[PDB]
């Protein structure tokens, strides 16, 4: 929200396409589901690793995921 | 086991690295042919580089078991 004097912008923020993404660096260890399956929001998609400490990551929309990176990367 | 000797690895693995590979070493096909190979084997050799490191650590792997401790003692 941008207020310009007594005029007021709003811009978006994209976060649309709908592109999972990794919030930090680290590596890939593996998925959880099977490419191609359908995915919940809420369910965990993915395992990774920073920190020498697994973190899950879990899905934002319900519908059907596709891999982009092979396990380990 | 760097990517220059993985890439070596691809050339007498892959069909179709193999299959573009071959194409392209015939002399004087044509410019937009030659350009189309090239670009087709850069994208095949790099799509292929995860499976090939798995493939490499493998390798690796296999020096490291105790048959061969074993053998020298």
């Amino acid at each position: 929200r941008i207020t310009i004097g007594n005029k007021t912008c709003v811009f978006e923020k994209e976060n649309d396409p709908s592109v999972m993404r990794s919030p930090s660096a680290g590596k890939l260890i593996q998925y959880i589901v099977e490419d191609g399956g359908h995915v919940f929001a809420g369910q965990c998609y993915a395992e990774i690793e920073v920190m020498k400490m697994v973190m899950t990551l879990t899905a934002v929309e319900s519908g059907c995921i596709h891999y982009v990176k092979r396990p380990g990367a | 086991f760097r990517r220059k000797d993985l890439v070596k690895t691809m050339r007498r693995v892959d069909p179709v690295y193999i299959h573009l590979a071959e194409r392209l070493g015939t002399p004087e096909l044509s410019t937009a042919e030659r350009k189309e190979l090239e670009n087709k084997l850069k994208e095949r050799e790099e799509f292929l580089i995860p499976i090939y490191h798995q493939v490499a650590v493998q390798f690796a792997d296999l020096h490291d078991t105790p048959g061969r401790m074993q053998e020298k003692g």
